[PDB]
DNA sequence: CGATGAATCCGGTGCCGAGGCCGCTCAATTGGTCGTAGACAGCTCTAGCACCGCTTAAACGCACGTACGCGCTGTCCCCCGCGTTTTAACCGCCAAGGGGATTACTCCCTAGTCTCCAGGCACGTGTCAG
DNA sequence: CTGACACGTGCCTGGAGACTAGGGAGTAATCCCCTTGGCGGTTAAAACGCGGGGGACAGCGCGTACGTGCGTTTAAGCGGTGCTAGAGCTGTCTACGACCAATTGAGCGGCCTCGGCACCGGATTCATCG
């Protein structure tokens, strides 16, 4: 039986460097930056699932989850432009999955 | 002696009354409530009085605190230094900028 | 009248009011005032939008008791109990 | 076969993985969970992490060394890049000092 | 017929309405939720209730009336009897004096 | 056509006139005393779903929810003094209604 | 007599580097010592017998990270993020 | 000056080391888990180092913000009457008479 | 040696909330299976506990001297107090229309089962990075 | 330094087409509750100038109470060894939650009355600066 975890998925993010170099990594840091993903997921889930129950539905999608971060923006009073990409970016994503329907 | 006998009158008689008015306070609801969006949004005649019921015993709590900091410091009046201490220890830091616009640039209802 | 800008809506009287009603200390400075107008809109401008955007996240476009009562839950302020 | 979910949104990790941690946690209202949720949070989870692994690389170098360490995490881009930093909550990342 | 679900338990209030809200946080995977999880709690909200409505009326009528409002909750018992106010710890009630 | 509210019950529980004083209640006691039992039935029953979904399992049958009721009353500094008497009251009513089977 | 007493083991070593480990203060009187170690051992204890209920509930008698890691949300203390 | 010249060297410590040593956390740990029950826990060999960077951090943050406060007054040192104005200030509830006895009376070992 | 503004108490008043009715229409029993979940006896191999000998870092107690907390006093300036003037809640009343709330319906996009093969998980290995 | 991570390999089961039923979300229709808004007449409260006083900041004196250097223990700590409690996986029988008829009274929604509390008017403790 195997485990499930991003250990690996961590590694695979962008490393090939040409100008910079340096896709260097470390097994002390795995820990934290697989249990940052964690966080940020059940963190987002939970208001995005409580935000779903306000409207009688009981379907989460493309919806539930930018509001929610959108909430988690407006209570952080972060900065418009690292809300702003990211949603943006979201955007461009699920668009290019939908794309080919 | 007439503060703490202004105090006991307000501690107890004034148990329902809030600090401030309904009106200024339904005025700047209605104003921060278009602020960043592009539509009147309306609102209820029950859901004001719990925004009041909810700010207000918020800043109770707080404001208490900073008076219990300040007489601790062996002083006797209060100052504005007082608020930021607790502040920060409770942290929630306000972006000092956002603050401005809100007190200054804000000017309607 | 003659001004209308926002936070004077918060009377002056407000301050010596809500410091007045805690027996702990009877004055306070000039410089009081500033922070708590700051505080208090920093606080409830995030507390308004809150319930601004759940509100408009159901369709409709009047608040309602229960959205301004989630917004006051999920601003770490917590109600009657 | 689509099961190179890689190039289907053009992201990394794999949308499946952040879909069971999303179904873990959903009172008995709701179920349904569409499968587009999962491409949204896991295209924004990609973009934070490599956006602060980018920004920590660079400066875990100056100091010495070639790897990423906890406190090598901590330090700058939590502390620099707090836009990061203050979504999550608080740090207390590790045996990273101060 | 045990309509009577309260006399069968020896409760006052109905076990279904508290397990209405009882099954609204079940965060899925677990379902199920045995009817035996309704009777234990009903009974311990109803003795606290009651604990608090007992007392309050006993305070109340020092500055008299017939009434029990939020200002003789808040302050006078729950400041006095905060066996049952800390487990609840943030009050925050209502109009009332402290 | 019907509703979720416990103003009957509320209003019934304390056996009036004590000394000759039937209790009373004004319009916005029932609504802090609603609010009451909502919390503490909401609270409750999430650190108690939270603990058998960490054990693996899939049944509530109230011993979920006496090693919440302990947590609950641990976490809070709170002296088993007047969490022992409500365990046991709890026990006791359980076997009232199970016995009568 | 010595019998280990308890809350000892935490030497007065202990406090001062904790204090002196960050940079404002560097000086600390005699009131603080018997504080720390009140302050610490309260915690310590409602984050341990958590850990230990939730250990003792799902049978076992032994005691596992995730059972302390679940102790340490439960007490209003957030871990690696 | 010597003060500073630890304290220079105190964080690079803190980076890999510990404030107290590993097996009086062993102990203490230990004992704490041995009460309210009479059965013999059965620590593992993670969960105290799991425990120590929790707890530990935890009080370096409270320690910080203490001094902070202390600095505030225009007092050099750190006193502990600034430790429990700030743990009323974050609303953390605390038992007295327990913590002594807790304190005070036990064996460990 | 009296005696201001008031320390609180007595004697009513009438104006709308809380308590007693009053039928009714679904929500809580009541019987009847049944197919999955929780229980539980057995086992096999893992890691937690307990002790020995050596070495060296680290907590520890004492003498001594200086840095710093605390009480005193002159000050002068900034906050409160009080009368007065300006504003603006606020309550009673009458429109006016936006948008909450219910129904019909119909078509899309999740749930579930059947079949496959390549991506991800668990071992050798060495060469540099703490 | 020495051991740990990035490179290389072998395998298997979980992620994928895929096809289908079946219900929930989008949407037009309809009316009536409820938000907003303008008028005004008393009338209370916030804003404002002025004067006297007490409270924050600041030097000096004092003395006791931390910080520091040094000799002296003392348990942290390694590596080894052995012993066994209990985590962990498997195979079998069954109790008890789930879904579905059928029945029936208890509490939700309106009405009707009568006192409870907000209110004012009057009689006085303590006190007090002459």
């Amino acid at each position: 039986k195997n485990y499930d975890s991003f250990a690996t998925f961590i590694a695979k993010l962008v490393g090939p460097n040409g100008k910079g170099r340096k896709p260097g990594f470390s097994a002390k840091g795995m820990e934290v930056l697989e249990s940052i993903v964690k966080s940020l997921a059940t963190e987002m889930t939970i208001v995005a699932n409580e935000l779903a129950k306000h409207q009688g539905r009981q379907t989460l999608g493309a919806g539930d989850f930018r509001t929610a971060l959108a909430v988690r923006g407006s209570l952080i009073a972060r900065e418009p432009a690292t809300v702003k990409a990211l949603t943006e970016m979201g955007e461009k994503a699920v668009l290019k999955y939908q794309s080919s329907l | 002696t007439t503060a703490k006998r202004l105090s006991k009158k307000e501690q107890k008689l004034s148990s329902t009354k809030t600090t401030v008015r309904r009106a200024p306070f339904g005025r700047i609801v209605r104003t921060i409530a278009s602020l960043s969006s592009a539509d009147s949004m309306r609102f209820s005649a029950n859901a004001v009085d719990l925004l009041q019921q909810g700010i207000e015993l918020y800043m109770l709590d707080l404001m208490k605190n900073a008076a219990l900091a300040a007489k601790q410091a062996k002083r006797m009046t209060l100052m504005g230094k007082d608020i930021d201490l607790i502040q920060t220890a409770n942290h929630e830091m306000i972006d000092e900028a956002h603050a401005a616009k809100l007190a200054n640039t804000s000017s309607a209802g | 009248k003659h001004i209308k800008n926002l936070g004077e809506e918060i009377g002056n009287s407000a301050v010596r009011k809500t410091v007045l009603r805690t027996g702990v200390v009877f004055r306070l400075d000039k410089t009081v005032r500033p922070k708590f107008h700051k505080v208090m809109l920093s606080k409830l401008y995030e507390a308004v939008n809150i319930a601004k955007l759940a509100a408009k996240h159901s369709g409709r476009s009047t608040i309602q008791p229960k959205d301004v009562r989630l917004g006051l839950k999920l601003a770490s302020i917590k109600l009657l109990a | 076969n689509v099961k190179r979910a890689n190039e289907r949104a053009g992201l990394k990790l794999p949308p499946g993985r952040i879909q069971k941690i999303i179904k873990a946690n959903q009172t008995t209202d709701v179920g349904r969970s569409s499968p587009t949720a999962s491409v949204f949070l896991t295209a924004v989870i990609e973009d934070i992490v490599k956006e602060i692994i980018k920004g920590a690389d660079k400066k875990s170098e100056e100091r010495g060394r070639i790897r990423i360490s906890p406190q090598d995490i901590l330090k700058y881009l939590t502390e620099n890049g707090e836009a990061y930093m203050h979504i999550l909550g608080d740090a207390f990342v590790s045996h990273g000092g101060v």
